[PDB]
């Protein structure tokens, strides 16, 4: 029962050490086979990351006439297509670490299926 | 530093520097007052044929020669600055905080925000 955020980042880091050798030679371009190895270790650190995050903060009147503060999260993994697709989740546990983390798995879950739109959560 | 920044933005939002239409117009006038005090005396001790100078001082004409943008600047802020604490003096009697004056900045904040919330519906629904 290990945590979640690090099994879908420790998945991605897997499979980038796997495609990042025959990445290489499929590549055109005039530069050396180091200039090259530099591209693609350089890209894959741009698809890791999310782009976005937000967080905010509601004034909510509660029917008995008080007052509190609503706290909400959106991130958007990536813009590589647009738009982003992301469900809405209602829970009293909702991190801003597993909104990161759901987000990135949907840019790849919607790319496996050729689904244009990018990840969002 | 703060004010002067909202005096920026409000320079770029009227696309005109400060009293470039006003500074040669509020000279005028300016000399026109001299000249009507000259004038005024001279019909009552002119009499005697005494001519009475009144001229500007050295430093006013060093006010007026020199008339640029720099100086409502540094009005407005020495006029912030100054109707601003007069209401932490304030603050610090109607609450009786004696000399914490801290509290009584944090005080006069919180007591001007909240007069914007209260009276505007915070919530749209
Ligand atoms: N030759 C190959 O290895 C592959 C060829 N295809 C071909 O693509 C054609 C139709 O695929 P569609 O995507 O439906 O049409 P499309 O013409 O609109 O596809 C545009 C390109 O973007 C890729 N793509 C689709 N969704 C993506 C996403 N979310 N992120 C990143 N890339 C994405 C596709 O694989 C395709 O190469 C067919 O000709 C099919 O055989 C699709 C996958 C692999």
């Amino acid at each position: 029962d290990p945590n979640f955020f690090k099994m879908v980042e420790g998945f991605f880091d897997r499979g980038a050490s796997i495609v990042e050798d025959k990445l290489v030679e499929d590549l055109k371009t005039r530069e050396t086979e180091e200039q090259k190895r530099n591209r693609v270790r350089s890209i894959l650190r741009i698809i890791k990351p999310c782009n976005h995050v937000l967080s905010l903060s509601f004034p909510i009147r509660r029917d008995d006439g008080s007052w509190e503060v609503i706290e909400g999260y959106r991130a958007q993994h990536s813009q590589h297509r647009t738009p982003c697709k992301g469900g809405i989740r209602y829970s009293t546990d909702v991190s801003v670490d597993e909104v990161k983390a759901l987000a990135s798995l949907m840019t790849y879950k919607c790319a496996v299926v050729d689904v244009p739109f990018g990840g969002a959560k | 530093g703060v004010t002067v920044s909202y005096f920026e933005w409000l320079n770029n939002l009227n696309h005109v520097s400060y009293g470039r239409l006003t500074f040669k117009y509020e000279r005028d006038s300016n000399y026109h007052l001299l000249m009507s005090v000259q004038e005024s005396l001279e019909r009552k001790f002119g009499k005697h044929g005494g001519t009475i100078p009144i001229v500007p001082t050295a430093e006013f004409q060093d006010r007026i020669s020199g008339a640029s943008e720099k100086d409502i600047v540094h009005s407005g802020l020495a006029y912030t600055m100054e109707r601003s604490a007069r209401q932490i003096m304030r603050t610090a009697m109607k609450y009786n905080l004696g000399l914490d004056l801290r509290t009584a900045a944090y005080v006069n904040a919180i007591e001007k925000v909240f007069r914007v919330y209260n009276e505007a519906g915070v919530t749209f629904t």
